């Protein structure tokens, strides 16, 4: 997880992110849920763009982005701010 | 007077067994099998 080690192990990053904020996730599965994205925003850095985003019968952004980023400090701090903020209420939808 | 009860019968035994492979969901969640029994409900209200 080192910054070292995760540039010279791969090439720059266009990652998005997709959340399942369904009903089914509520409980115990939604804080995983919420910790394993802050866990692999840590390991991004300034030459990835990320955005994250959710869905329960209608997909929208977690945050104020509504596109990729430049996922430096400020940015992943939103995103993670943004994260630890959703609530499962709804029905899946994988296609949408 | 016919033997009508056995199919009551039988169509109760139906409906008990639709109740039971019922699944709950949390937080107004649904899959495609409570889709489907909640249609057939109709077929046992209007029997009865
Ligand atoms: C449901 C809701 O109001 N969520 C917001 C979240 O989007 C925002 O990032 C946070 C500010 O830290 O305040 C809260
Ligand atoms: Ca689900």
């Amino acid at each position: 997880r080192r910054p070292w080690y995760i540039q010279g192990a791969a090439s720059p990053k266009d990652m998005l992110i997709l959340v399942d904020v369904s009903g089914s996730v509520s409980g115990l599965t939604l804080k995983l849920i919420r910790t394993s994205v802050s866990e692999m925003l840590e390991t991004l850095s300034d030459d990835d763009f990320v955005n994250v985003a959710s869905f329960n019968s209608n997909a929208q952004d977690v945050s104020c982005f509504q596109h990729l980023v430049q996922a430096n400090v400020r940015n992943k701090k939103v995103l993670k701010d943004a994260v630890n903020n959703i609530t499962a209420k709804g029905i899946t939808d994988y296609k949408k | 007077w016919k033997p009508f009860e056995t199919i009551i019968l039988l169509t109760i035994f139906a409906n008990c067994v639709a109740l039971a492979v019922y699944l709950p969901m949390p937080e107004d969640d649904n899959n495609s099998l409570n889709l489907g029994l909640e249609k057939l409900e109709y077929f046992f209200l209007t029997v009865f």
